[PDB]
């Protein structure tokens, strides 16, 4: 989860 | 008409920026081990960490220092040494990071590190780039809007500046005709300073024998091989005769000071498809350098065969202005620019097989995207004593001292 969020920092996932 | 559609494009993109910042502010506990956002007084075109660190005994923090400038169009520009309270690596993780003070049990936790200004020195115009000499870190060279390169010693200046505004440099280095941004001190020769400028030239000074008492030093060698505006210049970190330079003629040129031909370099690459703005030699790999440019790519080079580009790092959306290698890990590269992003690259993940979900996010060598600045990042700097800690400055008076989360890189 942390590595995919590192490459998508503008993804809201909510 | 021309400013009508330019203000239309800036107003559409400002709502994209404000929607990107609040999603990034929600994702900050899962992406970082440290966020220190400080609003500066004036914007900084330069940022570099001073290599000294004072660690007080019994305390969980240490004092690190930064070389900053100001970018004002009024006549009170300053060469600024600041001081950052950074936690040690033997300190306990809590809610003292992320600029937070709410405790985890319904109250107060701990305080965050504070950033204050130590020394202000008056400067002739805005500081384009400020760099310390590594053999004596009290000596800081600056780049002006005029042709002069100014050399400052901050121990010979008071901490509060003069209200008269007279800039008094310890040396005045001339040789250029226009302004510029490139600056590099030789780590294997004391007082050998390079500078890039807009007059298609690279100047070289030797200040190791002249006294630092306000005299004017002319250039030892002027290197006239580029045909357009020279953006950046950098010495090699092991061999004292080699340096590299990039420019607006799409060219990376590797030079040698033992050569007598000062108009032709040793090697020359057609490096990119637009203007090449920055370069950095690897401190652990003596044949490897990286160049970043206006074609939204970072190019990886090998000095033994410069005609073949090793790799193109592609995730940026606009013009790249600074590239820096990490001084603790040899495979870790970082780059920033006009797209308000600082990308961190890992070249050991080149060629790794991905899922199609992970291929949409970018290449597998892209490790981390810093999405914290709301304007164009001018300059950044890796902390040489605390690993993975980056200061980065932007045009909206925002300086961010940040460190990414440990399970992104350590696996
Ligand atoms: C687990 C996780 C991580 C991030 C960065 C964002 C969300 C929504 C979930």
């Amino acid at each position: 989860c942390t590595k995919r969020c590192a490459r998508r920092p503008y993804k809201p996932c909510a | 008409m021309a400013d009508k559609e330019a203000a239309f494009d800036d107003a559409v993109e400002e709502r994209v920026i404000n929607e990107e910042y609040k999603i990034w502010k929600k994702n900050t506990p899962f992406l970082y081990d440290l966020v220190m956002t400080h609003a500066l007084e004036w914007p900084s075109l330069t940022a570099q960490w001073l290599p000294d660190v004072t660690r007080p005994e019994g305390k969980d923090f240490s004092i690190h220092r930064l070389v900053l400038g100001t970018h004002t169009s009024d006549e009170q520009n300053h060469l600024v040494i600041a001081s950052v309270q950074l936690p040690n690596d033997d300190a306990q993780f809590d809610a003292s990071h992320y600029d937070s003070e709410k405790g985890e049990f319904g109250g107060f936790g701990s305080v965050s590190g504070k950033i204050e200004i130590e020394i202000k020195i008056n400067h002739e115009g805005e500081v384009n780039r400020a760099r310390y000499m590594p053999q004596n870190p009290c000596i800081i060279a600056t780049k002006t809007p005029s042709s002069d390169v100014l050399v400052f010693d901050y121990t010979k200046h008071p901490s509060k500046p003069d209200p008269s505004g007279e800039c008094n440099p310890d040396l005045r280095l001339r040789g250029h005709q226009k302004e510029g941004y490139g600056l590099s001190w030789n780590p294997n020769l004391s007082g050998h300073l390079l500078s890039a400028s807009d007059d298609h030239t690279i100047c070289l000074w030797d200040i190791s024998a002249v006294p630092k008492e306000g005299k004017v030093v002319d250039a030892k060698t002027i290197f006239t091989g580029h045909t357009a505006v020279v953006e950046d210049v950098s010495w090699h970190l092991l061999h004292e005769s080699l340096f590299g330079s990039v420019a607006d003629d799409q060219k990376l040129m590797i030079w040698d000071t033992r050569s007598n031909n000062t108009s032709k370099p040793s090697h020359s690459v057609d490096a990119h498809t637009a203007e090449v703005n920055c370069l950095s030699f690897n401190p652990y790999s003596e044949f490897i350098l990286a160049t970043g440019s206006a074609d939204k790519t970072v190019a990886l080079w090998d000095l033994r065969n410069l005609k073949l580009k090793l790799h193109s790092f592609e995730s940026h959306k606009d013009e790249i202005f600074q590239v820096q290698w990490s001084p603790h890990n040899e495979t870790i590269l970082a780059s920033s620019g006009t797209d308000r992003r600082l990308n961190v690259w890992d070249l050991s993940k080149i060629g790794e097989e991905q899922s199609p979900e992970d291929a949409e996010d970018g290449p597998p060598e892209l490790l981390f995207i810093h999405g914290g600045h709301t304007a164009k990042i001018s300059d950044f700097s890796w902390n040489p004593n605390e690993p993975w800690v980056i200061c980065s400055v932007s045009e909206d008076n925002i300086m961010q001292v940040w460190q990414m989360a440990e399970n992104i890189y350590n696996d």
